[PDB]
């Protein structure tokens, strides 16, 4: 009935994982498959007081403890099968002709995602449906659209990232917030932050929500505030205590804190759909300002872009403004941050894709369009890893089962802009394949890609800022 | 809080050296050590770096592919390894710690080490020769008579010099010893006197070389033909 | 790729004057410019950091500033314990190299004086060796900028002579200097007349000491 979608999704994730991973055939430093294999090799062979010190120049440890524990567990379960994979300094750059160790990892990612990402999202759509009396098919379609999101399905199965876990823990947090277990939503978010630290792009919203719900909105409830402030601290302490007691002491806490949050080197040296990749080609910030000034202006710029939403929640917290304020905050962090990368649009895409359960058609059209644009801004990354066939197959299937081949917001100024964005996409996959760069601007198509995505992201961002204020007017919670 | 260098001295051109820098009063796993040399008669120059929060190293093109810097993080020590040791490397090496912070805000090289001397050369430890720069027989009568002693062909620096057995430093100019052609060194000492007490007064410049065990005395006198 | 052009390398000042040193970087990509002081032979000492923030324990008379790429160090009252060498230093970020300026030696000023000029032929006990050294000595002169030329029988002797100096005196701030022309016994026994011509701002017409080989 409705369990064949949950199986077709896993078969899709399995078949997308027959293409080359990030870094195949690259001797000196392989891709992100080799980083993860190295962590699985390093955690189970060194004491807990050398994980963040061991070898910082060959794929050191960049993520908080929970990632280390995850890698330790998988490394044990995998060094059971074949030990010569995760050997210390011997099996460095391990590539097998049989394609062993390329199936074990591709299956560990599938398992971790099945555990930490499918139930969260499925229960979210179920709660929404049952609360709004959505036809079982109405829930099943909104739940199939959320599981075939191409950007994540290609950045995990095909590039080998463990992002489904970091996003599923945050979906658990949002579910707890819905069911009104705040003391446990605090804990699930503190876990989601300790897997990958790029989940701090929601803290400005979770904090305001919990605070206004505890001490401001209904009453000045001082017990709930204590329960939340103790859940947070107990979870932080239980996750960081193994580094302290079994590690070295405060030295280990300091080294981990500075491995997670590293200093910035360079100035706008990567091509992102940022506010700075797009204006650094006219203003040439490298020739006008210093790096201190740019690191200060980016902070002011991101804090001024998430303040209006943080305050709208902290002053009017409700359960129908959560997706929009989450978008308003995370996309603000993505557009104006000093150092952003091609990925990290998955963080703004979690709340976005969550809006595939809305009832309107303008909302669903904007959602599908921004998903296509988000996938499109990842072609330069998925083109140097192979993945030409998987990119196209996912790009086609996702749009097909939605109904995008049988569709736009309602206006003359919306349909035209959306069709123009599509026409300027379909003209980059023709200046990229056939016609050669001008030979005097070596990377001119990559810049058209950094630039044609920023416009769409910064229009969707303002659309969300509009929905926050036009809605939130004693609005439904059924819309 | 104090750093201390150790390890450095006469090394043949082509040998290698391991300079140690012991830290005391702060943790080097957070201080981004740097090494910096000052050549004899030059300006401060930079050689190598280490960040120690990510182990990013960096070298001066003069010493790229020949130097290797690292830090023993447990015992709070820093190490520099020099391998080819060209002759244009004699210098005084300092280890200096520079503390960075969030948002690119640094605090400068606030802690220096007293520096250790590297002499990348080749010259058997030799003793000096002393030739008296006599007073010209025509020195200005009633004016000034400048004389002294020239100490040549000696190695490793420095050299202790004196007049009238240390008792007469009334107008004594001891010029920094030069590195003469042959790879050895040499210097001179000069002293002025009144032309009235020239023929009656007698001075003997005394020279002492501790790194070769050679001590000499040379009486400077008016050369008359 | 990252350099600092310090201006200048030498400037005189009296006890009490106001002093200003400039230092310009090939590109203004970081205001992390620190100013260090060094006495002769000791380790440098951090005076200013962040290009404007004063260290702790440094006097009040040191103030830095930046204008685009023209950082400046100002000593608003040069006291007797302020004559030394002064270096800028620029650093971009953590994993990147740094660079030091060339050095601005600040010295004390006094009245332009004229130095003494002497010449000593080679020592008797040395010509028995096989090498001789004619010495030309300038004494008690200011400023340091001088000119010494060697002439053995009317030639433009260049290459086989080396000249050294001292640092500024502490009791009257007058320099000394000693040049030496060394000749293998052959070249020496080839000529007779040896002289040196000293040119100093204090000496109106270049002095010229000399002697005959005997
Ligand atoms: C270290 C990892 C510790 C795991 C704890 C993280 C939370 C997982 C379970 C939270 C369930 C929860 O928060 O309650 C409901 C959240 O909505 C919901 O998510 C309802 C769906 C509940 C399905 C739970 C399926 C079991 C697997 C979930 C955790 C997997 C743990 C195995 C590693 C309400
Ligand atoms: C950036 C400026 C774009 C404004 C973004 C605000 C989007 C919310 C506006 C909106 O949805 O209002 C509805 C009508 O839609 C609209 O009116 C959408 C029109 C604005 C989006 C079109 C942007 C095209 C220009 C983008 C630059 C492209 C380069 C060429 C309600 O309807 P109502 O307006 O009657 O109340
Ligand atoms: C994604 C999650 C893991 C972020 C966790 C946030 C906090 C747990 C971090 C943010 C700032 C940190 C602190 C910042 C620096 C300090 C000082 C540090 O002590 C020292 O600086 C000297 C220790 C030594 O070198 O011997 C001990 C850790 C501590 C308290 C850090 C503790 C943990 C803190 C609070
Ligand atoms: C009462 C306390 C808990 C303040 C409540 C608001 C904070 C939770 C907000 C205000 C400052 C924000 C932060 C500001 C900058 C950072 C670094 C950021 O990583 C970056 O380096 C990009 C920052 C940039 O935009 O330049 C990750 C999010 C974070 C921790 C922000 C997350 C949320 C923060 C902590
Ligand atoms: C409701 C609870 C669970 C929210 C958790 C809040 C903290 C985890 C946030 C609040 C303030 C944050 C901090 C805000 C200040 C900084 C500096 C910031 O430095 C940089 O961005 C690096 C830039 C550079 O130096 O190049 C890094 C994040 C950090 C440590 C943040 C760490 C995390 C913090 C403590």
């Amino acid at each position: 009935p409705e369990y064949i979608i949950f199986v077709c999704a896993v078969i899709l994730r399995c078949t997308i994982g027959l293409g080359p991973y990030s870094g195949k055939g690259s001797p000196p430093l392989y891709g992100d498959f080799e980083a993860q294999r190295h962590w699985m090799e390093i955690t189970q062979h060194l004491p807990l007081s050398k994980w963040y010190w061991y070898d910082l120049q060959y794929w050191g440890l960049d993520y908080p403890p929970l990632t280390a524990f995850h890698s330790y567990l998988l490394g044990l379960i995998g060094s059971f099968f074949n030990p010569s994979w995760f050997a210390l300094e011997k099996s460095r750059g391990f590539e097998s002709p049989d394609n062993g160790l390329k199936t074990y990892m591709r299956s560990t990612v599938i398992i971790s995602d099945i555990l930490f990402y499918f139930p969260a999202v499925i229960y979210f759509t179920k709660w929404l449906g049952r609360y709004r009396n959505q036809s079982p098919i109405g829930q099943s379609i909104a739940a199939s659209a959320i599981l075939f999101q191409p950007s994540l399905m290609l950045i995990d199965h095909g590039h080998f990232q463990y992002n489904s876990v970091m996003l599923g823990l945050t979906a658990y947090a949002i579910n707890n917030l819905l069911d009104e277990y705040y003391a446990m939503a605090a804990v699930c978010f503190v876990l989601s932050i300790c897997f990958k630290q790029m989940a701090l792009y929601y803290a400005p919203i979770f904090f305001a929500y919990l605070l206004s719900r505890s001490l401001l909105f209904p009453k000045f409830n001082i017990a709930r505030l204590t329960v939340i402030a103790f859940a947070t601290l107990a979870t932080f302490a239980i996750i960081f205590a193994p580094l302290y007691f079994l590690g070295g002491g405060l030295k280990n806490i300091h080294q981990c804190i500075h491995r997670i949050f590293p200093f910035a080197r360079g100035i706008f040296e990567d091509k992102v759909a940022n506010f700075w990749c797009v204006t650094n080609v006219f203003v040439k910030y490298k020739e006008r300002f210093t790096i201190q000034q740019l690191q200060l202006y980016s902070l002011i710029a991101t804090v001024i872009g998430f303040l209006p939403a943080m305050i709208m929640t902290l002053l009017h917290p409700k359960k129908h403004l959560l997706p929009y304020v989450l978008i308003a905050c995370s996309m603000s962090f993505f557009l104006f941050s000093f150092q952003v990368h091609e990925k990290t649009i998955l963080i703004p895409l979690l709340p976005i894709t969550l809006l595939y359960s809305s009832t309107d058609w303008n909302v669903l059209s904007l959602v599908s369009w921004i998903n296509n644009v988000a996938l499109f801004t990842l072609w330069p990354l998925l083109k140097k890893d192979g993945l030409h066939l998987q990119y196209a197959v996912s790009f086609l299937l996702s749009n097909w089962l939605i109904g995008n081949f049988s569709l736009l917001p309602y206006n003359v100024v919306w349909k035209s802009f959306i069709i123009g964005t599509y026409i300027a996409m379909g003209f980059y996959h023709f200046l990229d394949q056939f016609v050669a760069p001008p030979s005097k601007y070596p990377d001119l198509w990559v810049l058209l890609n950094c630039a044609v995505g920023f416009i769409c992201f910064s229009i969707f961002w303002l659309w969300s800022y509009y929905k926050i204020f036009t809605s939130g007017s004693k609005s439904m919670k059924d819309l | 809080v104090q750093l201390v260098e150790s390890g450095g001295g006469l090394v043949q051109p082509g040998g290698s050296l391991r300079l140690s820098c012991a830290a005391s009063g702060f943790n080097v796993y957070s201080s981004s050590i740097h090494w910096v040399r000052q050549a004899p008669g030059k300006g401060l120059e930079w050689v190598a770096s280490i960040s120690s929060y990510s182990g990013y190293t960096s070298y001066a093109d003069s010493v790229k592919g020949r130097f290797t810097i690292s830090a023993d993080t447990s015992k709070n020590t820093a190490y520099l390894q020099m391998n080819s040791l060209r002759a244009e490397d004699t210098a005084v090496y300092y280890c200096a710690r520079e503390y960075w912070s969030w948002y690119s805000y640094s605090y400068g090289i606030d802690y220096w080490g007293q520096g250790t001397l590297v002499t990348v050369s080749s010259a058997s430890t030799k003793g000096p020769s002393v030739f008296p720069l006599a007073p010209s027989s025509k020195s200005t009568s009633g004016g000034t008579a400048a004389l002294g002693c020239l100490v040549k062909d000696y190695f490793p620096e420095p050299v202790t010099v004196s007049w009238n057995s240390g008792a007469l430093t009334s107008g004594v100019h001891t010029f920094p010893a030069v590195l003469q052609s042959s790879g050895l060194y040499s210097l001179s000492s000069v002293v002025t006197v009144p032309s009235s007490s020239l023929g009656t007064q007698t001075y003997i410049c005394n020279v002492n070389h501790k790194p070769s065990n050679t001590k000499v005395d040379k009486k400077v006198e008016p050369k008359s033909c | 790729d990252i350099q600092m052009t310090q201006s200048p390398s030498s400037l005189s000042a009296s006890v009490g004057d106001r002093v200003t040193i400039t230092c310009r970087a090939s590109q203004s990509v970081s205001s992390a410019v620190a100013w260090y002081q060094q006495k002769p032979g000791k380790a440098p000492k951090l005076l200013i950091y962040s290009a404007s923030s004063l260290y702790s324990g440094v006097p009040s008379r040191f103030s830095g500033s930046r204008s685009g790429t023209d950082f400046t160090l100002t000593i608003s009252s040069l006291q007797p314990e302020d004559f030394a060498t002064y270096y800028c230093q620029q650093s971009y970020w953590v994993g990147y190299p740094i660079t030091f300026g060339q050095g601005t030696k600040v010295e004390i000023k006094r009245t332009v004086a004229a130095p003494s000029v002497f010449i000593f032929p080679p020592s008797d006990s040395q010509l028995k060796s096989g090498t001789a050294s004619v010495v030309c000595l300038l004494n008690n002169f200011y400023p340091r900028e001088a000119k010494v030329q060697w002439k053995v029988d009317n030639a433009l002797q260049s290459g086989n002579s080396q000249e050294s100096v001292t640092e500024q005196d502490s009791k009257d701030s007058t320099y000394s200097l000693s040049s030496t022309l060394t000749l293998s016994k052959a070249d020496y026994e080839k000529h007779k007349v040896y002289a040196c011509e000293v040119t100093h701002q204090g000496l109106s017409s270049p002095v010229t000491k000399s002697f005959n080989r005997g």
